[PDB]
């Protein structure tokens, strides 16, 4: 039980690090699409 | 057009590098869970 | 352990809430690129 | 054009919102693990 | 505690697959915006 | 603009399919969690 609990916590804190990367990638993609709307707008 | 172009290609570059980083981290987690 | 579990449960539910949010951001990003395409096509 | 501009900017605005909400939830998830 | 654990394992295995899909989606959204950009340049 | 629409439309079709797949797997993960 105790090993698997320590396993799960290790896994999940890595998973959170992955999500944090996908989340920063999202913010960058938004700036890129805004890049395109800025050339159209101007 | 010079500014717009680079703002768009620079941001797609750092996005792409964030997405590969997340794949590294996600593969890592699948392997830790498997044990 | 009983309670270390509930702490991992609470954490995973919240992680699951963070992913769902980024997923809604994705859908919205797709709508934004499709808006650029619709305009080009028309 | 006007509809194109509106459609893009409102969806991009809501994407930011959702990615802020996600950040907050991520920092919460971490808080609960440390406990 | 043992059954609460295996359920957390299976929930996180599934959560990791959801993230993999969101990851692949963001790779597709980059190719899309890049396609738009190449048309503007060319 | 035939190579452009083909490449953008297909990538947005694939992105949308992956986001729906992810929604399916979160609902599955939330449900496994309730149980």
């Amino acid at each position: 039980n105790s090993q698997a609990i320590d396993n799960l916590r290790a896994s999940l804190e890595t998973t959170n690090q992955a999500i944090e990367a996908i989340r920063q990638a999202g913010q960058e993609m938004i700036l890129a699409v805004q890049g395109v709307q800025d050339y159209i707008n101007n | 057009i010079e500014e717009e172009r680079k703002k768009v290609e620079e941001n797609l570059k750092k996005a792409e590098e964030k997405l590969k980083k997340a794949e590294e981290l996600l593969k890592k987690s699948e392997e830790i869970l498997k044990k």
